[PDB]
């Protein structure tokens, strides 16, 4: 009988039957239905009658079982007395020669904090005063303590009965087996006795002595219990810069992340921390101790650095461990992050050296070039390293492989003015075999800026200019680029001037030069030719032309703040980006009142009628996410009764199977068809059910992408900013205004709120409230705001859309 | 036709409509019976009462029960509230096809396929009667709304009308003493197979499977095994009244009358359900719903919906109206037609209804419209949207078609539509499907007029002649011109004040009440759109927005007057009463009370003495009397209710006299209140009151600071000691400075162990001896001269004021 709540009639029958097995099974079936929480008092006389005196342990044990989980509730066969049918003949049970029945009886009897059993539990310590097992003596210290807990904090429970009444706790210390139920409030002499016992311990018993009294002067003295306290005590005597090298903490710690890569990744972190405490700049974070595994002697054999190499990773162990490991290389050794990121990047970025680090997918290659290159932009020393490695990247000599390479290096030159003169000659080489945009773009920029340095350019450019591949974006990049630097410093059959001619043709003009350009018609609609066409005031010469622009870098460009940079090593970053970091007539009148922060729905129940409505009961219901914190409890609604009855309200619950409308309120009365009527007290909305939750800009952005929010409305009374009406109203449809999606200035400055919720509707809810408050001569519609809304199938989107207008209720009875 | 309900259950042999409630029972061939709340969508019960087909099903609503008959050969009675079998009885010896319940005593009738229908009395031991005649199966037994007679449809080619209180049927010749039944050729030929004959009816269509009545007619229609339906008079057994409806293709299981339409609805065991003309008695149209065969039919005796049972399940289907146009005059609701004929007026919480003569509608409603003075009703008839029909005007208090044909009142004339309009006796009509104006020449206008025409909009309903083709257009009195057009969001309704000059329109929050043309007088405060609400011409606006009728406002007061037990629409407010009718159109009325209204009419006119009487438990709530009256910043209302320890606290800061605060603060059992009121106290000016508070919040150090500022020296010392012990070094420390000598610090600091600080303080005052004591007890060296003096005079003259600022003067207003 797993859980069957109607079966009590059969149990009575089964409980006495003249067959002992049946009786045991019955009583067992009662236990299992109560434990789940089901019907049990009908049976009581039957249950109690067979078992009572006997020394036959199994039925007695079963009855003994049922007296610690419901004795108080059941009363057919027990009623209320001092020597109840729980203990009257269980004084026999306590005083049987078999330890088990006595012991069991003692154990339940003393366990209860019952006051209708207080006297019978007190000399119940007799059953276990003699200690036939470790179990008997432990059973005794726990039972005396449980007696002490049960209203006997004074002389009824404190001395000895004949050996224990609160003194097993003392005795246990010096006896062969220990266990101290003495944790609080008990004899001082036993506490003292436990200390002595630390030495003459029994190990289970030591965990009991130890919860009470901890800290040792020793190293130990033995056993897991003492050992477990000991690592706590050690952390005290050296708190300083974490544990560093984990103590006896290490054993539990592995299981704490049994799923399976995460342990190594964690372990790797600690091992890296431990090596050294470095400068602790941007991603140079290694704490713990400065010297404890050093770094870098030149006589150390086979050195520290061997373990450091693991941390430099491509994936060399698996991805979770990889992400931890790349950060960890950066963390022990660099200048900041820059130094070790360049080494690390050199390995990752595409080459002709190894083909286990090159790939023909263009974005990844490109990104890897940008990561290597960002290190230079960060720190100078890296510029010198980067440029020759970049030329190796080029040497791959696939159209695309060159292409990616050329694209970053060209950015680097914008930063690094006439420093990378050397690269230009390498960069031209792979520009001729071509099937893509990227190669043309980049090459034309290097060869263009670099012209003073070289003289090749008609020849290199011209094979490509009459070759094909994909050429949209090529136009833009060649347009600003081709002439640049020194007015007449090249010549192969086209000097720098031919280049300016070319540069202009490629931009949007027409001219025979480099055997004509591939295309002329520019990239995306805004860019066009014209700016540059106007430009080249002084023909490709460092002055105030293309050259200027080329040998200068747009805004601030420093660090790895992503200003001509990309922020570490490209593969590690994907993982970091991913991390969102999300945090019968009846009359009612009613108002909601709050006194001393108690929120209640006031209801007055009125019988305007002369007719009888007796049988009157009042209930507030649990609909779904609405709940009663206590229904109105008066038996009112009688002939010409006016009553004030208070129903307490909650807003947060779990969905019930009954209707999901406004608030259900139920009054009952006389009638047999409609004994229960549902009638209303004032408004509560569907919106309550939504649950508020919040987003950060990353979670908002991810969800924006994840599912559409095209749906918009413009809501009146969003004249005001985010903070005022809009927040308060948004709150009531369990929403909250978080992070921005705005871009403010002297022409821009709609207030933008990123909203989130996680509705109990199988959807989230998100929105952006844009408040069109004029920051221009031509506003949208002046003050008002357009709320762009969604939910996960946009079923709550709509709630956001209208619950940001207005919202107010009041009455004054 | 609209599908209200459709649940696939599999082959439903029996179907019955509850006459009390809008419920359906179905008995299935699968042996399951189900009771459905078809409007609510909630399964009431489900019983497998027999293995095989259960062919008959009935409601036994005399006490809240359902009755079923199955092929167990029994009529069983079942509880729908307790789900138990109330009683079981032996109907017959074969299939119970249909069962019917007597309302005389708990007698049950069962019709069987063993050729008898019997009635059995449970209450006693008796089987009271057996009604015999059939020679082949009584397929169905059906109640009329009177309980005296029943009809049975049997497949021996007859319909037998029975008496249930009678032995079989009940009749006796007054022209002879002999039995009505003749077994010989008389004026008709039949056998001897009855006790007597009251009415043997034709059923010839090779046996009639079912018979049923229209709720208000003696006429019955029967569907039979062939492919015809035959309509019979059961009240005379005429054969000059019986017409045959032809359409079906195979054995017609049933045919019953549609209560609410002038059509007869039939269903057959082919695959079609066919609808029949009830003024022509032949098939108007055939529908296939492709659930295959239909073995049962049902027409609602509560005139709700209509239902037919099929071999896949059953459907209850809808041919009814939703949201009808209406207006209330003084005690008369006038509404546009809905099910259950004409009803209205009276009740206030019951879903019962009762009749009064106030029918605005008494013929197909092309238009129903009130006079703006409310003295006539215009009902436009003979449908059409061509250019002509008829319009009949009725008098508003009690309505006939014509009142007298010899009197100006109740006349009729032609006009496609006619609808009343302002000037309060006028009407405007369409009689060419243009806007024509109507006069009669004095009194409420009844006579057709052809002058004046327009070329915009198209005739329909209204109350000011509403016409639509893209908007709701109000038309003028004596001008062809459009008076104005309204475009707004609606909840499917148009709400009139009661006078039909004015109109209320529903908007995004609540409703707005407006005058003639579109001019907004005010907006009803309430978050959501109300279902309906009406204004007693202006001022007292009463509305429904849920299940309760509450006043938006009366004289600036706000109240919920009372709740009803059903959702409802306000019919309008004309008089003190507000009258309501819902979708089904059951009435509720409510007297506007002097409950909530008097209380706040009184509080507004600053009467508190009046207001105490006014306080009743029909309007007490929690915050409109006992805590709403704690909402004046110069307490007035606040003074009156102050019973809550919080309201008392509040009251005190709003005056600025915190003498009451401390006590409320006390009774709020809280420290925070004492410190905050103490601060307010310092603000009224007096520091005695501040001290007491601040002392018990334990801000001895704030006090220490306050105290020279206040100019006490005695009190300042008390603070020093009781802050000494706390080691508040910006409490105990203060006071020594503040008195002319520093000695207080010296000891406190000694106890802190701050010997240095203690010496410096002491030494400077020239208490070098104490300074030395501190040095000697602790580490010496007192010689050192810090960035502060270590021995330069400290003396201050403490507080020149003789009366202190604990004794700050006050008068208090």
């Amino acid at each position: 009988m797993d859980s069957e709540p109607p079966s009590e009639i059969s149990l009575k029958n089964d409980l006495e039957k003249g067959d002992v097995k049946s009786k045991t099974e019955a009583l067992k079936k009662v236990i299992i239905m109560i434990l789940n929480g089901e019907k049990l008092p009908g049976l009581l006389m039957t249950i109690i009658r067979f078992v009572l005196p006997l020394q036959d342990h199994t039925i007695k044990k079963l009855l003994l079982v049922f007296w610690e989980i419901v004795p108080k509730t059941t009363p057919d066969g027990r009623l209320l007395h001092e020597m109840i049918l729980v203990c009257d003949a269980y004084r026999k049970d306590l005083q049987h020669p078999n330890e088990f029945i006595r012991g069991s009886t003692l154990r339940f009897l003393c366990k209860l904090k019952e006051a209708e059993l207080l006297e019978p539990l007190m000399p119940a310590i007799r059953a276990c005063l003699e200690h036939r097992h470790s179990y008997v003596r432990r059973n005794a210290v726990l039972a005396i303590y449980t007696i002490y807990r049960n209203f006997e904090h004074l002389i009824p429970d404190a001395p000895e009965l004949i050996h224990d009444f609160l003194v097993n706790e003392k005795d246990a210390s010096c006896k062969r087996n220990a266990f101290m139920m003495l944790i609080h409030a008990d004899q001082d002499r036993a506490l003292d006795y436990l200390s002595t016992c630390i030495d003459q311990v029994q190990t289970f018993g030591d965990i009991l002595q130890l919860v009470i009294v901890e800290l040792i002067y020793k190293v130990c003295h033995a056993n897991p219990s003492e050992r477990a306290r000991f690592i706590r005590c050690i952390y005290n005597l050296l708190q300083s810069s974490s544990p560093a090298v984990k103590y006896e903490a290490a054993g539990t710690l592995v299981t704490l992340s049994s799923a399976p890569t995460a342990i190594k990744a964690a372990a790797q972190c600690y091992i890296d921390l431990i090596i050294k405490e470095s400068d602790n700049n941007v991603k140079l974070i290694v704490l713990d101790r400065l010297v404890e595994l050093k770094e870098h002697p030149a006589h150390e054999r086979v050195l520290q650095d061997l373990v450091m190499d693991i941390l430099r990773v491509l994936s060399t162990p698996d991805l979770e461990v990889r992400k931890k490991t790349l950060q960890l290389a950066l963390d022990l050794v660099s200048s900041r992050n820059v130094e070790e990121l360049v080494i690390v990047l050199k390995k990752e970025v595409i080459k002709t050296n190894n083909v286990s680090e090159h790939e023909d997918t263009d974005k990844y290659r490109q990104l890897l070039v940008r990561t290597l290159h960002s290190c230079s932009v960060r720190f100078p020393d890296m510029a010198a390293n980067v440029i020759p490695v970049l030329m190796e990247f080029l040497s791959d000599s696939n159209e695309a492989a060159a292409a990616d390479v050329l694209e970053f290096v060209r950015e680097a030159i914008q930063r690094f003015d006439n420093l990378r003169m050397l690269i230009v000659e390498k960069m031209l080489e792979v520009f001729h075999a071509i099937k893509s945009v990227k190669i043309y773009r980049g090459a034309l920029w290097i060869l263009g800026e670099y012209c003073s340095t070289k003289e090749d350019i008609q020849s290199v450019m011209t094979e490509v200019r009459r070759s094909l591949g994909e050429i949209p974006i090529v136009e833009s990049e060649i347009k600003k680029e081709a002439g640049e630097l020194k007015p007449e410093e090249e010549i192969t059959v086209g000097p720098v001037q031919k280049l300016v001619t070319e540069m202009g043709t490629y931009a949007t003009q027409s001219a025979l030069s480099s055997s004509r350009p591939t295309k002329k018609e520019e990239d995306r609609p805004p860019l066009r030719g014209f700016l540059l066409d106007g430009d080249f005031f002084v023909a490709a010469s460092l002055a105030t032309t293309l050259t200027k622009i080329a040998l200068r870098y747009v805004a601030l460009v420093q660090e790895k703040k992503k200003q001509n940079s990309f922020v570490a090593e490209a593969m590690l970053l994907m993982a970091t980006i991913l991390h969102l970091g999300k945090s019968d007539p009846v009359y009612a009148e009613a108002y909601v009142h709050v006194n001393q922060y108690d929120i209640v729905l006031d209801v007055l129940v009125v019988n305007q009628t002369s007719d009888t409505l007796q049988n009157c009961t009042l209930e507030l219901a649990t609909l779904g996410d609405l709940k009663l914190v206590e229904k109105p409890s008066p038996l009112t609604l009688a002939p010409h009764d006016f009553a004030n009855i208070k129903a307490n309200v909650k807003v947060a619950s779990t969905e019930n199977g009954i209707i999901f409308g406004n608030i259900v309120y139920d009054v009952s009365g006389a009638a047999s068809d409609r004994n229960c009527v549902v009638l209303s007290d004032i408004h509560i909305d569907i919106m309550d059910y939504i649950q508020p939750a919040t987003c950060t800009d990353a979670e908002f952005r991810q969800m924006w992408a994840e599912f559409e929010w095209e749906n918009k409305v413009t809501v009146n009374t969003n004249m005001t900013d985010l903070n005022d009406y809009l927040q308060h109203i948004l709150k009531s449809t369990n929403m909250k205004c978080l992070t921005p999606e705005k871009a403010l200035s002297g022409y821009c400055g709609f207030m933008a709120a990123n909203l989130y919720a996680r509705s109990i509707f199988g959807e989230d809810a998100l929105a952006n409230v844009s408040i069109e408050k004029p920051v221009h001569q031509g506003p949208d519609a002046a003050v008002t705001g357009h709320i762009r809304i969604r939910a996960k199938s946009q079923g709550m989107a709509l709630s956001l859309g209208d619950k940001i207008n207005l919202s107010q209720k009041k009455t004054s009875l | 036709m609209l599908t209200k309900f459709e649940t696939k259950s599999a082959r439903v042999k029996g179907l019955s409509f509850h006459p009390k409630r809008p419920w359906i029972l179905t008995s299935l061939h699968n042996g399951v019976i189900q009771l459905w709340d078809y409007r609510m969508c909630t399964l009431i019960d489900k019983f497998d009462e027999h293995d095989g087909p259960v062919r008959g099903i009935d409601f036994h609503k005399q006490q809240p029960l359902f009755v079923s008959g199955g092929d167990d050969y029994k009529i069983k009675v079942w509880n729908y509230k307790l789900r138990r079998c109330l009683f079981t009885l032996l109907g017959h010896l074969d299939y119970i096809r249909t069962t019917f319940f007597h309302h005389e005593y708990p007698w049950i009738l069962s019709a069987s396929d063993d050729q008898t229908i019997r009635v059995w009395n449970w209450q006693s031991r008796t089987c009271v009667c057996v009604l015999t005649g059939h020679n082949h199966y009584v397929m169905c037994a059906q109640f009329h709304p009177s309980e005296d007679l029943v009809v049975s449809a049997s497949l021996d080619q007859t319909v037998r009308v029975w008496d249930i209180s009678g032995l079989r049927k009940k009749n006796l010749s007054p022209g002879a003493v002999e039995s009505d039944v003749r077994g010989i050729t008389g004026v008709d030929l039949f056998g001897t197979t009855d006790a007597v004959v009251k009415h043997v009816l034709e059923g010839h269509d090779r046996g009639v499977n079912w018979a049923a009545f229209h709720p208000t007619m003696p006429l019955i229609v029967s569907g039979a095994d062939d492919r015809q339906v035959k309509i019979w008079r059961m009240n005379e057994s005429k054969a000059w009244e019986v017409d045959t409806c032809r359409g079906h293709y195979n054995n017609v299981s049933c045919a019953v009358f549609h209560p609410r339409q002038e059509l007869i609805l039939s269903n057959s065991e082919d695959k079609s359900i066919r609808v029949w003309d009830m003024s022509k008695r032949t098939g108007v149209q055939t529908f296939r719903r492709d659930h295959d065969r239909f073995w049962v039919l049902a027409a609602h005796p509560n005139l709700n919906l209509f239902a037919a049972g099929h071999d896949g399940g059953m459907i209850v289907f809808k041919l009814e109206r939703e949201r009808p146009a209406y207006a209330v005059h003084g005690n008369m609701l006038h509404y546009v037609k809905d099910r259950f004929l004409r009803q209205l007026d009276f009740n206030s919480s019951k879903d019962v209804a009762v009749m009064q003569l106030r029918s605005g509608s008494k013929f197909p409603v092309f238009n129903m419209s009130y006079n703006p003075a409310e003295n006539a009703v215009l009902l436009c008839t003979r449908a059409s949207n061509l250019e002509n029909s008829t319009y009949d005007l009725y008098t508003i208090p009690k309505d006939a078609d014509s009142q007298n044909p010899d009197a100006p009142e109740g006349k009729r004339s032609s006009g496609l539509t006619a609808v009343w309009v302002a000037r309060n006796r006028f009407a405007v009509l369409d009689r060419m499907h243009s806007l024509l104006i109507k006069n009669l020449k004095n009194e409420i206008t009844k006579k057709i007029q052809v002058p004046n025409c327009d070329e915009i909009f198209y005739a329909g309903t209204g109350n000011l002649l509403l016409r639509d083709a893209d908007s709701i257009t109000l038309f003028d009195v004596q001008q062809k011109r459009t008076l104005a057009s309204v475009k707004i969001s609606k909840v499917k309704y148009v709400i009139w004040s009661a006078d039909m000059s004015h109109v209320a329109l529903l908007a995004k929050h609540a409703i707005v009440i407006c005058n003639r043309k579109l001019d907004a007088l005010c907006n009803i405060h309430e978050n959501i759109r109300v279902k309906s609400g009406a204004w007693d011409e202006s001022g007292v606006f009463i509305y429904t927005t849920s299940n309760h009728i509450k006043y938006a406002v009366t004289t600036g007061d706000h109240g919920i007057i009372r709740t009803l037990d059903l959702p409802i629409y306000v019919t309008r407010v004309k008089g003190n009463n507000v009258y309501c009718l819902d979708r089904e159109c059951r009435p509720r009325v409510l007297t506007i009370d002097p409950t909530e209204f008097k209380f706040k009419l009184a509080l507004i006119n600053r009467k508190y003495d009046e207001v105490l009487h006014m306080v009743r438990n029909a309007k007490l709530v929690g915050q409109s009397i006992i805590a709403y009256l704690q909402k004046k910043g110069y307490p007035e209302v606040a003074l009156h209710f102050v019973k809550d320890e919080k309201t008392r606290f509040s009251l005190a800061l709003e005056c600025g006299n915190i003498e009451i605060a401390l006590e409320a603060a006390k009774a709020l059992d809280d420290k925070n209140c004492w410190e905050k009121l103490g601060e307010v106290a310092l603000l009224q000016g007096n520091h005695q009151i501040v001290e007491m508070c601040y002392q018990r919040t334990k801000n001895f150090d704030k006090l220490s600071f306050l105290y020279l500022i206040t100019g006490n020296l005695e009190k300042l010392r008390k603070m020093m000691k009781i802050a000494e012990i706390r080691k508040d070094m910006s409490g105990h420390y203060q006071n020594a400075l503040y008195l002319g000598d520093v000695s207080e610090r010296v000891r406190i600091l000694k106890n802190c162990g701050q010997k240095s600080l203690a010496y410096l303080s002491a030494a400077t005052h020239g208490l070098d001896e104490e300074a030395e004591s501190l040095k000697e007890t602790f580490d010496p060296e007192k010689e050192t001269i810090p960035d502060i003096d270590p021995n330069a005079k400290l003396l201050q003259p403490p507080a020149p004021i003789m009366p202190l600022d604990t004794n700050w003067p006050l008068l208090t207003v």
